[PDB]
C-alpha cells in the first residue's frame, strides 16, 4: 500500500506529494501520525500532477509538520456497521465518542458509494404507518421518502424524534439513525440522555459531526449515519428511520469544503457542485426491493427565502413535510404537528385508499374554515355565524382535540401512558365526527386519547 | 490500439499525455472501462470529462481512443428498455444489440428541409388538446413549479400514443431514480412501455451524465424522424441539465454571468431543441416532438433559463400553482400558454367547437377575482371548468373529447348543477359510446363534426334519463 | 531550526528554510519580536507577525521555538489590562505567574459536561425574565451600532460583583480611548477587581485581533478547569473576523462570500465551543461566553451574523427603531431566543415570566388597535392597558443591575394587576419607591426568595404590596 510525504498545511488543506504509480484513489482515507500522539485522517480530494494529491482534514492541522509520512488506508471512510453500533455514539470516521468501552462489529463498509440501481429499487409508493394520527392522516410519510422538519425551539421537535424512533421499533421492527450535522456539543450531551431516559437509545445509533470539527468532518457526517442505516435495509430488510438535523449544514459544509479546494463559486455564493452532492446524499435513502430507509430532516431556511438554491435543491428530494407550530403546543395539543401547513406528496386516492383520501381532505376543509371564522367569531360573536358554521366550529374543536395524542416518550409531561393508533382506526375516527356521530360529546373526551373507543369511554367518566 | 496517460485529475475533469490523433469530442474508454470525452485538444495534452465515476481514475490511469465522434446505439433495440445517456443498460435485460448508431452532436434541419406543422399529437388530455394543442414536429414547453403536474402531462401524452404508431422518449435528468421506477411500472401497467424509451441521468449521476442525457434521448428520436416515422421527446428537465453544464463550466473555470450560468447557456438548449422537427416529403416527411421541462421558482417565469427556453420553443404550457392546490388538475394558466401551431395541430371539429375557448375561460377568470348578463358567463364558465378537470392517467380519445366540450360551451349542463358536471360527462359518454356510436365513428374516419340537429336531439335523449342531486 | 526572510509586506513574511516548523508554531525573528507559522508550502514558511515590521527585511533570520502561543493565567491577571499575548498594558508592573495556558486548547467532549441548570444573572429584567442566560450557555448580543450592546456585558459584569464569578471582557479592534473608557466605568462601580480586560486594538496587527477571543478564553477556562464558574465576553467577533480574513488573503488562501476564506465558522465554532458546563466527575465548573456580533442595517442574515447566530445557544437581538423611542434596554423579545430557558432560572423567576412572555406578545401583536381609543371591547381594552404598563417595567436605566429576588416581585406586581390602578408615566416610580418599601419594611419576603429560590406566601405578598399602594400617591 501506498506511503507519502506532507508537502503543504494550509489550513484545513493537506497536499501529500506520494511515489509515481502509486497513489491513493479519490475520497481515499489517508491517516497521518501526529508528532505529539495521535492521529489525523484526511480524505483525497484532487490530483494537482507531479504526484501531489490534496486532501481535505477531518481534524486540525495544527502541529503538523512537512515530511511527514501519511499512508493511503486503500479505502474511503470506513465505519462500522450491525447491532454494534445500536446505543453508541460515533463521529465521522465511526469511532466511538461515548467512552462506552469497545465496538465490536463484524463489517465495515466505506461511506462513499453509489446509489441503490434502477433494478433494485422499489416501484410504488407504500405509506409507513408512524401510528402518530395527524402525520399518517393529513401528510403520511413513505417507504424510502424525505420529510421537511420545521419548528421552532420548545415546541416538541426531539419528543417527536424519540417517539418516530420507538413506534417503528415497537410495530415494525425497523431501527434507526441520528445523524448530527453540525451538532452543538452540549445538545449532543442532551440528546443523549434524553434518548436514554426514553429507552429509544436500543434502537438507535448516533453519529455527531460537531460545529467545531473542520468542514470536511461536517460534509461526510451525513454519509456515515447513511452507511448504518443501509445495512439495516440492505441486510436486514428493515424499514430504517434516518434522522439528518440540519441539512442545510450539510450544504454549508460542502460550500466551505468548496472554498478551500479553490473552486469558482456559483449563484448566492454556494459550491458548483450543489445539486450533485445532494443528489448523492439524498439518492440513497430510498425503498428497495429488501427494504427502505426514510429520511426526517431538518432544515434551515437562509433568509426566509424558499428559492435560495440550499433549501430549493433540498425540496426537490422532499416527500412531505412535517411543519410544528408553538401555538398548538401553547394549547395543550401535542403533537404540536400544524393540520394545514403539513403536506404530503403521498395524500392521493392512488397510494392511500378513497376513503382515507376523502376523510383527510374533510378534515383539512373543516379546520380551513374554523381558521378563516376566528376574527369573526372573536369581534362579532358566535350569534354571527350561520347555522351550518356553528356546527362547523364544533366539529373542528372535536377534530383539532382528536388530532392530539398521548405519546410513549412522553409520559413524563402528560402522565398518561401512551397509545400507537393505526391507519384504518385513524380514519374511522375522524370519519364518525365528520359524519356527526359523536356532535353530542363533550370536547375535553377528544382530547389526548388513541382511538374513538378511547374518547367515547371517557365521556361516561366526565 | 492507441494510449494516453492521465496527469491530473480533478471533480472528473482530467488532463491526458498522448492520444496524439485523437479527434475533438471523440469518445474514449479508460483502464476500467468508464467512458470519457476529449473536450480540449491542448497544443502537449488533451482535456477529457469523464463520462461516469472517476472513483478509479488517477495519475498514472490510461485511456485509449475509440475511433468514434461522441455517439450512442440507436432503433428498435432501445424499445422498452431503460439506459444511461451512453446507451449502457439499467434495467438489468441483458446488452442493447444494435448495428445502428447516431452522434451526440447533430445538425438541425436546413430551411428548406423543413414544412410547416400540420398534424395532430393528441395528449389525450382535454384542457391541452382544446386550448394549447401540440402538433408532429412543434416543440412545446412545459412549465410550472415544483409538484404541478409537469411529469404527469408527458406520461399520459406517452400513454395516449398506444396504437398510433408514434416512438416516445422519456429523457430523465437529475430527476429521483424512484420516480423514473414508478414512470417505467407506470407505462408497463398502461401498455405503453414496448415503444417507449427511457434515457435517466438520475441526481447521484455526475454533472456531465445529465449535460449530454437530452442530447442521447435527441439522438434516438431523430433516428425515427429521418427514415420517415415519427416520435416524441421529453425531457424532464433541462433545469437540471442547466444547473449541471454550469457545474461543468465553472469546474473549467470558464466566465461566468446572470445567476452564475455560463455564456453559452442559451446555446445549450437552443441546438437541442432546434433538432426537433416536422421535415418535408423530400426528405421522407417524419418528425420529432418535442416537450422540454422548466422547473421555475415561485411561478417566476421572467428569470433567465425559464425566458431562454420560452424564446426557443413554438409557444408554453405554463401550469399554474394555485390552481393545481385547489382541485383544479390539470392547473393550465390560460393567460400566459399558448400553442404557436394552434388550430393547424387540430382535427376541424376540435378547432371549430374549441375555437374560443382559452379566450373565453381567461375572461372568465378574470371576471371571477371582481349583474345579470356577465352572471351567465361565470355560471357556464365554472360547469366549463369542471369539463377540463381531468384524472391522471386517464387519456379521452379526441372523438369523445369534441362531443364533451361541445355539450357544455352550447349550454346542455346549464339546468344541471356544477357538482354534477363531471358525472354528467362521464355518463353522458357512455349513453354515446353504447348507442350513438356512429356520431363518434364520424369524427374518428373524417374528423369533422356531425350534423348538428342529430348530435343535438342525441344529447337532449340523454338528459331525460340522467338525475341530478 | 534557523531559516531566512524571502519577502516581507503588510505583516506577513515568507520564510526559507524552517524544514520541521510546525503549523502554529511560534517563532523568533533576530530584532526580538515574535511571529506565527500560518501556511507551510512547498518552498517557504507565510509567518504572521505579532508586532511591528519595519526592522524585518530580506535576509532577516527567524528561529525555531518548538512551542505552541501560550498565555499567563490565574489571580495575578485580575484587575489588570493586558493584550493577547498577556503582557500588561495599565502600566502597573508586571505579572508574577507560575500557571500557563495554551491559546489552541480542546473543548471539553459530549461526556465530560452536564446540563446547564445554574443561572448567570445578568441583572437586567428583559434579559434575565424571557431571554435567560445560564452558567456555560453560549449567548450571542447582536444588533446595530448604538443599540446598547455594550452597555448590556458591562451592566452583567457588575453584577457579578459578590456572586464569585470572574469576568473578561475581550476588546478586539476597539479604538484604544473607548477600552480606557470601559475600565473606568468597571472601576467606579466596583467590578474591576474580578475582571480580566483584553484588548487588541485598531493599530495592532491583525494577528492580535484573530488571536485575542482565544487568549480570554483560554484565561477563562482556568478558572473553569479548577472548579471556579467564570464569564467571557467577546466584543467583537465582526471586527475579530475580518482580522482573520485579513490574513488569510495576505497568505492567498482562496476567498469566498464577502471575501472570507472556508474556515471562518470553523474559527468561531472552534472559540465558542470550548465555553461550557462540566460535569460532576471534572468538576462542575463553567464558562459563559458573550459573543457579540456588529450587524449592518439590520442585516441578520449576513456572513458572519448567519455563522454565529446558528454556533450559539441563543440570541439577543437589538433594534434602533425600540432604542429611538425609549425602550431600553432596545431587547426584540419576539424573535430572541434562549435554547436553555426555563433550566437557567430560579424557580420564582420561571412562574412569574410565564405571564409576562404571554402578556408581551400579545401587546405587540394586538399594537395596530392602539391608535383607535376607547372604541375596542374591554377585552382587548385591558390588555393594552396591561401590556403599556408591563413595558416600562422592562426598561430599566443604565449601569443599575437588579437583584434576582427585586426583579420577581416586581414582575410579580405588574402581571398580577398590582399597578393597573396607577397611570403609565409613573409605574418606574412606583416600582422604584416599592421595592425600596420591601428592602426596608417587609426584608422576611426578599430573604425567602434568596433562600430558597421560591416566591413565597402569595397572599402574605399581596398583603404587603397593598400596604405600600395606599401610601403611594400618583400624578
Ligand atoms: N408529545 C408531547 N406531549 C407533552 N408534552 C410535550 C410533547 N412534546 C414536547 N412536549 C413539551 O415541550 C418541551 C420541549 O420539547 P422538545 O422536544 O425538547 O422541543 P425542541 O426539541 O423543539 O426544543 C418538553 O419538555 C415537553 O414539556
Ligand atoms: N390530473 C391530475 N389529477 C390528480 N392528480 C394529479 C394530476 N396530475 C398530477 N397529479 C399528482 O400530483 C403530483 C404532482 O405531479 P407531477 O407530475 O409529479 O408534478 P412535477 O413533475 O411538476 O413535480 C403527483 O403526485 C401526481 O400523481
Ligand atoms: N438602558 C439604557 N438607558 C439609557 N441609556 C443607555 C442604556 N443602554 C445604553 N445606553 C446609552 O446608549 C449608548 C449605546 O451604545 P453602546 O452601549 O456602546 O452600544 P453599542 O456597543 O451597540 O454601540 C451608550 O452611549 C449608552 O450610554
Ligand atoms: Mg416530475
Ligand atoms: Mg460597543
Amino acid at each position: 500500500m501506498n506511503k507519502g510525504r506532507i508537502i503543504q498545511v494550509m489550513g484545513p488543506v493537506v497536499d501529500i506529494q506520494f511515489e509515481s504509480g502509486q497513489l491513493p484513489d479519490i475520497y481515499n482515507a489517508i491517516t497521518i501520525e501526529r508528532p505529539q500522539g495521535g492521529t489525523l485522517t484526511v480524505e483525497a480530494a484532487v490530483h494537482l500532477g507531479d504526484n501531489v494529491v490534496r486532501c481535505v482534514a477531518m481534524a486540525s492541522t495544527d502541529g503538523l509538520v512537512r515530511g511527514l509520512e501519511a499512508v493511503d488506508t486503500g479505502a474511503p471512510i470506513s465505519v462500522p456497521v450491525g447491532k454494534a453500533t445500536l446505543g453508541r455514539v460515533f463521529n465521522v470516521l465511526g469511532e466511538p465518542i461515548d467512552e462506552q468501552g469497545e465496538v465490536n462489529a463484524e463489517e465495515r463498509h466505506p461511506i462513499h458509494r453509489p446509489a441503490p440501481e434502477f433494478e433494485e429499487l422499489s416501484t410504488a409508493d407504500e405509506i409507513l404507518e408512524t401510528g402518530i394520527k395527524v402525520i399518517d392522516l393529513l401528510a403520511p410519510y413513505a417507504k424510502g421518502g424525505k420529510i421537511g422538519l420545521f419548528g421552532g425551539a420548545g415546541v416538541g421537535k426531539t419528543v417527536l424524534i424519540q417517539e418516530l424512533i420507538n413506534n417503528v421499533a415497537q410495530e415494525h421492527g425497523g431501527l434507526s439513525v441520528f445523524a448530527g450535522v453540525g451538532e452543538r456539543t452540549r445538545e449532543g450531551n442532551d440528546l443523549y440522555h434524553e434518548m436514554k431516559d426514553s429507552g429509544v437509545i436500543s434502537k438507535t445509533s448516533m453519529v455527531f459531526g460537531q460545529m467545531n470539527e473542520p468542514p470536511g468532518a461536517r460534509l461526510r457526517v451525513a454519509l456515515t449515519g447513511l452507511t448504518m442505516a443501509e445495512y439495516f435495509r440492505d441486510r436486514e430488510g428493515q424499514d430504517v428511520l434516518l434522522f439528518i438535523d440540519n441539512i442545510f449544514r450539510f450544504t454549508q459544509a460542502g460550500s466551505e469544503v468548496s472554498a478551500l479546494l479553490g473552486r469558482m463559486p456559483s449563484a448566492v455564493g454556494y459550491q458548483p457542485t450543489l445539486a450533485t452532492e445532494m443528489g448523492q446524499l439524498q439518492e440513497r435513502i430510498t425503498s428497495t426491493k429488501k427494504g427502505s430507509i426514510t429520511s426526517i430532516q431538518a432544515i434551515y431556511v437562509p433568509a426566509d427565502d424558499y428559492t435560495d438554491p440550499a433549501p430549493a435543491t433540498t425540496f426537490a428530494h422532499l416527500d412531505a413535510t412535517t411543519n410544528l407550530e408553538r401555538k398548538l403546543a401553547e394549547m395543550g395539543i401535542y403533537p404540536a404537528v400544524d393540520p394545514l401547513a403539513s403536506t404530503s406528496r403521498i395524500l392521493s386516492p392512488a397510494v392511500v385508499g378513497e376513503e382515507h383520501y376523502r376523510v383527510a381532505r374533510g378534515v383539512q376543509q373543516v379546520l380551513q374554515r374554523y381558521n378563516d371564522l376566528q376574527d369573526i367569531i372573536a369581534i362579532l360573536g358566535m350569534d354571527e355565524l350561520s347555522d351550518e358554521d356553528k356546527l362547523i366550529v364544533a366539529r373542528a374543536r372535536k377534530i383539532q382535540r382528536f388530532l392530539s395524542q398521548p405519546f410513549h416518550v412522553a409520559e413524563q409531561f402528560t402522565g398518561m401512558p401512551g397509545k400507537y393508533v393505526p391507519v384504518k382506526e385513524t380514519v374511522r375516527g375522524f370519519k364518525e365526527i365528520l359524519e356527526g356521530k359523536h356532535d353530542n360529546l363533550p370536547e375535553e373526551a377528544f382530547y389526548m386519547v388513541g382511538t374513538i373507543d378511547e374518547a367515547v369511554e371517557k365521556a361516561k367518566k366526565l | 490500439v492507441e494510449v494516453g496517460t492521465v496527469i491530473q485529475v480533478g471533480d472528473g475533469i482530467a488532463r491526458v499525455h498522448g492520444l496524439e490523433k485523437v479527434m475533438a469530442g471523440e469518445l474514449l474508454e479508460f483502464e476500467n472501462g468508464v467512458m470519457g470525452m476529449a473536450q480540449n485538444l491542448e497544443e502537449d495534452n488533451v482535456g477529457v470529462v469523464i463520462l461516469g465515476p472517476y472513483t478509479e481514475i488517477r495519475e498514472g490511469t490510461q485511456v485509449k481512443r475509440t475511433g468514434r465522434i461522441m455517439e450512442v446505439p440507436v432503433g428498435e433495440a432501445l424499445l422498452g428498455r431503460v439506459v444511461n445517456p451512453l446507451g449502457q443498460p439499467l434495467d438489468g435485460r441483458g446488452p442493447i444489440e444494435t448495428a445502428e448508431y447516431r452522434p451526440i452532436e447533430s445538425p438541425a434541419p436546413g430551411v428548406m428541409d423543413r414544412k410547416s406543422v400540420h398534424e395532430p399529437l393528441q395528449t389525450g388530455i382535454k384542457a391541452i388538446d382544446s386550448m394549447i394543442p401540440i402538433g408532429r414536429g412543434q416543440r412545446e414547453l412545459i412549465i410550472g413549479d415544483r409538484q404541478t403536474g409537469k411529469t404527469t402531462i408527458a406520461i399520459d401524452t406517452i400513454i395516449n400514443q398506444k396504437g398510433q404508431d408514434v416512438i416516445c422518449i422519456y429523457v430523465a435528468i437529475g430527476q429521483k431514480q424512484s420516480t423514473v421506477a414508478g414512470v417505467v411500472e407506470t407505462l408497463r401497467q398502461h401498455d405503453a412501455l414496448d415503444y417507449t424509451i427511457v434515457v435517466t441521468a438520475s441526481a447521484s449521476e455526475p454533472a456531465p451524465l445529465l449535460y449530454l442525457a437530452p442530447y442521447a434521448g435527441c439522438a434516438m428520436g431523430e433516428y425515427f424522424m429521418y427514415k420517415g416515422k415519427h416520435a416524441l421527446v421529453v425531457y424532464d428537465d433541462l433545469s437540471k441539465q442547466a444547473a449541471a453544464y454550469r457545474e461543468l463550466s465553472l469546474l473549467l473555470r470558464r466566465p461566468p454571468g446572470r445567476e452564475a450560468y455560463p455564456g453559452d447557456v442559451f446555446y445549450l438548449h437552443s441546438r437541442l431543441l432546434e433538432r426537433a422537427a416536422k421535415l418535408s416529403d423530400e426528405k421522407g416527411g417524419g418528425s420529432l416532438t418535442a416537450l422540454p421541462f422548466i422547473e421555475t421558482q415561485a411561478g417566476d417565469v421572467s428569470a433567465y433559463i425559464p425566458t431562454n427556453v420560452i424564446s426557443i420553443t413554438d409557444g408554453q404550457i405554463f401550469l399554474e400553482s394555485d390552481l393545481f392546490y385547489s382541485g383544479v388538475r390539470p392547473a393550465v394558466n390560460v393567460g400566459i400558454s399558448v400553442s404557436r401551431v394552434g388550430g393547424a395541430a387540430q382535427i376541424k371539429a376540435m378547432k371549430k367547437v374549441a375555437g374560443t375557448l382559452r379566450l373565453d375561460l381567461a375572461q372568465y377568470r378574470e371576471l371571477q377575482a371582481f349583474d345579470k348578463a356577465t352572471q351567465a358567463k361565470l355560471n357556464r364558465g365554472e360547469r366549463t371548468v369542471e369539463i377540463l378537470k381531468q384524472d391522471e392517467h386517464k387519456p379521452m380519445p379526441v372523438e369523445e373529447q369534441v362531443i364533451s366540450i361541445y355539450a357544455v360551451t352550447n349550454g346542455f349542463m346549464d339546468d344541471i348543477p356544477v357538482e354534477d358536471v363531471r358525472r354528467f360527462e362521464e355518463e353522458l359518454l357512455s349513453f354515446m359510446r353504447a348507442n350513438k356510436d356512429s356520431l363518434l365513428d364520424h369524427i374518428r374516419q373524417t374528423g369533422e363534426l356531425p350534423d348538428t340537429k342529430e348530435l343535438d336531439a342525441a344529447i337532449e335523449e340523454f338528459k331525460k334519463g340522467f338525475t341530478p342531486s
